[PDB]
């Protein structure tokens, strides 16, 4: 019903620049007060900034003052927020939030926020590589095969099976920081062992900062 | 400069536990407009509670808000596994801004122990092709959190190129790790047999994989 659907997140280098966009139906947009609000990983929630109906009235934390611009088209029902000199320290999920009417902070609805990552490292595709089912597999009950995710950058990954068909015994793995600055990640299956001969098993693979879109086939041995 | 909540608050089942959220005149102690959100792993968060006490509809009367002085209060009665997350308060600033709290890590208790499944992969002959070996050992469904990970090659411990992961909570709440050992395809090819050996409440669990 209510909608808030954020967009132009990504890897930027230190320096650098993004415009980050909020799609909003649902509701009577141009009627409410708009707002940003960022979560650095594994940190708490922190307000960046908020944009009043008319769009005239604008609020900053002393944080982003003079960097961050938020703005609006109340035409195109948009929520904007222009980032210029990004740090580091701006490596957060941005999260476009909706102020309860008749509140000036409370926050009745969020976004599931656009991750942006400020870093002086390059983006990494993954290497892909299949986890066959043990050899004596189908000499037994059930079978575990799986897809290692190896060295990439930024997180994160989204891993399916059977272009998500397959969704039962799925368990995809929290990715490892190597000492090389790199993730790795497994996601693995659990089937009958008896299917490993008629059932053909894909592990979709998507890496969207680096644009890799991986299918890869695993096969019993 | 910023809503002191305690880190950790850590509660039993059917418990009730309070979490503080302490500002200043000139925000929580100077204003009724204090929020509260509950926020799930790779969540967005949820408003639980707004102008101190009031309630938004869907939301248990088990959540409750309150305050006193420059402290506003969240009271979760009735605690249940499903409460474990984040929680952080927020208030209006005198200043014009926006604050959130430091936010509070519940922890629900109680849950049985559970042994954890070790599930170890070879190097992929896709891998060895390109002159790379990596052995994956999959630790899951464990209860309580704390793994400890020993590498063997055939006798003897492997310190160089190993790397696991913080165990963390899946979605079945039992928590879940991986370890990963690095190595050349000539030192997988020379060994006879690697093994993964997890370690949890004192129990052992090995699985050992081989070139074959």
């Amino acid at each position: 019903e209510v909608q808030l659907l954020e967009s132009g997140g990504g890897l930027v280098q230190p320096g650098g620049s993004l415009r980050l966009s909020c799609a909003a139906s649902g509701f009577t947009f141009s009627s409410y007060i708009m707002m940003w609000v960022r979560q650095a990983p594994g940190k708490g929630l922190e307000w960046v900034s908020s944009i009043y109906p008319s769009g005239g009235i604008t609020f900053y934390a002393d944080t982003v003052k003079g960097r961050f611009t938020i703005s609006r088209d109340n035409s195109k029902n948009t929520l904007y927020l222009q980032m210029n000199s990004l740090r580091a320290e701006d490596t957060a999920v941005y999260y476009c939030a909706r102020i309860k009417l008749g509140t000036v902070t409370t926050v009745d609805y969020w976004g599931q926020g656009t991750l942006v990552t400020v870093s002086s490292a390059s983006t990494k595709g993954p290497s892909v590589f299949p986890l066959a089912p043990s050899s004596k597999s189908t000499s037994g009950g059930t079978a575990a095969l799986g897809c290692l995710v190896k060295d990439y950058f930024p997180e994160p990954v989204t891993v399916s099976w059977n272009s998500g068909a397959l969704t039962s015994g799925v368990h995809t793995f929290p990715a490892v920081l190597q000492s090389s600055g790199l993730y790795s990640l497994s996601s693995v299956v659990t089937v009958p062992s008896s299917s490993l001969g008629t059932q053909t098993y894909i592990c979709n693979v998507n890496h969207k900062p680096s644009n890799t879109k991986v299918d890869k086939r695993v096969e019993p041995k | 400069s910023a809503l002191t909540q305690p880190a950790s608050v850590s509660g039993s089942p059917g418990q009730s536990i309070t979490i503080s959220c302490t500002g200043t005149s000139s925000d929580v102690g100077g204003y009724n407009y204090v929020s509260w959100y509950q926020q799930h792993p790779g969540k967005a968060p949820k408003l639980m509670i707004y102008d101190v006490s009031n309630r938004p509809s869907g939301v248990s009367n088990r959540f409750s808000g309150s305050k006193s002085g420059n402290t506003a209060s969240l009271t979760i009665s009735g605690l249940q596994a499903e409460d474990e997350a984040d929680y952080y308060c927020s208030s209006y600033t005198s200043s014009s801004t926006r604050v959130f709290g430091t936010g509070t890590k519940v922890t629900v208790l109680g849950q049985p122990k559970a042994n954890p499944t070790v599930t170890l992969f070879p190097p992929s002959s896709e891998e060895l092709q390109a002159n790379k070996a990596t052995l994956v050992c999959l630790i899951s469904d464990f209860y309580p959190g704390a793994v400890t990970v020993a590498w063997k090659a055939d006798g003897s411990p492997v310190k160089a190129g190993v790397e696991t992961t913080k165990p963390s909570k899946q979605s079945n709440n039992k928590y879940a790790a991986s370890s990963y050992l690095s190595l050349t395809p000539e030192q997988w090819k020379s060994h006879r047999s690697y093994s993964c050996q997890v370690t949890h409440e004192g129990s052992t669990v090995e699985k050992t994989v081989a070139p074959t």
